């Protein structure tokens, strides 16, 4: 059977300027089957109120989801994304790289 | 507009 | 220009961890405006984009009688599939299926899609003649035999040229200062020390719509189509997308490489080259 | 919430085989089973099963409407939520029901078909399944000596063919379902393209429908009630070897073509 593991992508919607709020997105992408879990992380804790687009796929039809939160950005608040998969034995943990 | 769908 | 509208489903079949799930989403372009889950309270199709909203009951009465067939019909062809294969009714299946259109600036038809896939694999498709069936594999060609012999890939065309085309352009003009307007992607650039005899240059492109771009690295004129790393284009979650394009350059040649960004809103293509 | 299944079915006979899983915290962890009588008590004395239930043997007192909870010790409470409810029905207590069609078993796409469950014993529920979800249910209704039912079924569909069962239970033993009634098998004609019929030599004999449409079997009947392969000829014409005669594709066996013109 065709299982893709799923390409992580953890980012900020706008620009990170330190203080402003914005939003953090983990873009989880290119995975099969649909069934997958990903949570947003403040410091390794599972951050509350975290949305989730609709399950929708590409022409390869391999599964995409975006999973998106509104945050302050601050300098000693490190946020990361985790995401467990059926392919995945190890939640692949993607830190969130502002100076990137 | 949904398409119409068919049985396998 | 060329717009689309598609039509995204996907029924799984969870044994023991819940009931069957059909999940269908519609697009025009790249901006999502229905959404059917058959496991949220309403069992109703509902909107996803404001252009939307302003449809009549009518309208949404149709739509969620549709995609509800459709997801008792999916849920039904996933227990035929296990038969296709001969499957054990205990594993966890999945059933996609993409549906839509395609029309110019000029408003008229281009192209149709009706494919069906069954866990990832191409399971049976709608050809560009909209009148023949491609089938994958033998449980494909049965379904294929079936619908030819209830002439369904005539309804399709019909609905396809008709029904799905006109509904296209009226979706394109209920949102016009929203799905004809296109957004100039935000460029800067950045700068990391890879090594002491290297760095790593990377041009970004933020807030662009519609999802369509190009960025394109070239040292000294020449492009390096194999020694840029690309990354998907991902959503801002506002309508906007994000892309950038890195490229590893010896230490001293960052006058030699440059990027060139191309969009739709750009009314002329950009170039970006990296001073200290 | 959890969720609660029952395998291989809810609806099991007496001494059958039936298990009720709890998936809880994506695994079948420990559960407390709970029945509709004793909503807040757990059942067996707060039994803490480890793995699933199977509830075999099947007897009697393992009827009726269940509810799990999964361990969540990370929680104000040492347990989850309430699951969804799940009933189970055990067949074989009572003499089995008769089951007619109305007009008949072979019903056109998109038309409706009424299945009479009935019985001479007054039956005070009716319930009908389909050979595979919740079953569907009507109180009877007596008269002329005996009880009946009257459940729709339509608009026909492909996923609404198969074969069903109807049950009865007595008025305080709702769980407890009677024997299976004989199975009746109701299939749909169409939308499928209809065949053409044939009979060598004459009508004056061996079964012969032809059709361009790679139909997998050729049923026939006539207007009396009383399968057959196919194989293509030299004009890739799959032929067969008042009458009529259907279509049907293999692996799909409820689901026939529509109806051959009806020939002398
Ligand atoms: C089973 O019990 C639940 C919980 O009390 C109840 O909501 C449900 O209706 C019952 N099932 C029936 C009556 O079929
Ligand atoms: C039930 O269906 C039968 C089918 O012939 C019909 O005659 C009858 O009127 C219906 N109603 C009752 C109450 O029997």
């Amino acid at each position: 059977m065709i299982q893709r593991t799923p390409k992580i992508q953890v980012y900020s919607r706008h620009p990170a300027e330190n203080g402003k709020s914005n939003f953090l997105n983990c873009y989880v992408s290119g995975f099969h089957p649909s069934d997958i879990e990903v949570d947003l992380l403040k410091n390794g804790e599972r951050i509350e109120k975290v949305e989730h687009s609709d399950l929708s796929f590409s022409k390869d039809w391999s599964f995409y989801l975006l999973y998106y939160t509104e945050f302050t950005p601050t300098e000693k608040d490190e946020y990361a994304c985790r995401v467990n998969h059926v392919t995945l034995s190890q939640p692949k943990i993607v830190k969130w790289d502002r100076d990137m | 507009r949904y398409p119409l769908t068919f049985g396998w | 220009g060329s717009h689309s509208m598609r039509y995204f489903s996907t029924s799984v079949s969870r044994p023991g961890r819940g009931e069957p799930r059909f999940i269908a989403v519609g697009y025009v372009d790249d901006t999502q405006f229905v959404r059917f889950d058959s496991d949220a309270a309403s069992q109703r199709m509902e909107p996803r984009a404001p252009w939307i909203e302003q449809e009549g009951p009518e309208y949404w009465d149709e739509e969620t009688g549709k995609v509800k067939a459709h997801s008792q019909t999916d849920r039904e062809n996933l227990r035929i599939a296990l038969r296709y294969y001969n499957q054990s009714e205990a594993g966890s299946h999945t059933l996609q299926m993409m549906f839509g259109c395609d029309v110019g600036s000029d408003g008229r038809f281009l192209r149709g899609y009706h494919q069906y896939a069954y866990d990832g694999k191409d399971y049976i498709a709608l050809k560009e003649d909209l009148r023949s069936w491609t089938a994958a594999d033998m449980a494909a060609q049965i379904t294929k035999r079936k619908w030819e012999a209830a002439h369904v890939a005539e309804q399709q065309r019909a609905y396809l040229e008709g029904t799905c085309v006109d509904g296209l352009r009226r979706y394109l003009e209920n949102g016009k200062e929203t799905l004809q307007r296109t957004d100039p992607p935000k460029t800067h650039m950045t700068h990391h020390p890879i090594s002491d005899h290297e760095a790593t240059l990377r041009c970004w492109a933020l807030g662009f719509y519609p999802a369509e771009i190009t960025l394109t690295w070239q040292r000294d004129g020449e492009d390096q189509t194999q020694d840029t790393e690309l990354v998907e284009t991902r959503p801002a979650g506002d309508g906007t997308f994000q892309k950038w394009a890195a490229v590893v350059v010896p230490s001293g040649e960052e006058q030699r490489y440059t990027c060139h960004v191309q969009h739709e809103g750009l009314p002329k293509p950009l170039t970006l080259r990296w001073e200290p | 919430k959890p969720f609660l299944s029952a395998w291989p079915s809810a609806v099991v006979p007496q001494g059958g085989h039936v298990t009720l899983r709890c998936h809880y915290r994506h695994r079948f962890n420990n559960f407390m089973l709970y029945k509709e009588d004793r909503i807040h008590i757990p059942i067996f004395h707060g039994r803490i099963f480890q793995e699933s239930f199977n509830m075999s043997p099947v007897t009697t007192a393992h009827a009726g409407n269940y509810t799990c909870r999964g361990s969540h010790p990370h929680s104000p409470t040492g347990w989850s939520a309430a699951s969804n409810p799940v009933v189970i029905m055990v067949t074989g207590n009572h003499r089995k029901p008769s089951l007619l069609a109305h007009p008949g078993p072979l019903v056109k796409s998109g038309e409706r078909v009424i299945l009479q469950c009935w019985s001479d014993i007054m039956f005070e529920h009716f319930f009908l399944h389909k050979e595979s979800k919740d079953p569907s249910r009507l109180v009877g209704q007596i008269h002329d000596g005996v009880s009946k039912a009257n459940f729709s079924i339509g608009p026909m569909m492909f996923a609404l063919a198969g074969t069903y069962r109807c049950y009865g239970s007595v008025t305080h033993t709702p769980y407890q379902l009677s024997a299976p009634s004989d199975p009746l098998d109701i299939v749909v004609t169409g939308p499928y393209e209809k065949p053409s019929l044939s009979a060598q030599p004459g009508p004056k004999v061996t079964l012969s429908c032809s059709s361009r449409s790679s139909y997998d079997m050729y049923h026939l009947s006539r207007e009396g009630g009383a399968r057959l392969p196919a194989v293509r000829k030299v004009n890739r014409t799959f032929q067969a070897d008042t009458y009529r005669c259907f279509g049907s594709f293999r692996h799909s066996p409820y689901e026939w073509s529509d109806p051959s013109d009806p020939l002398l």
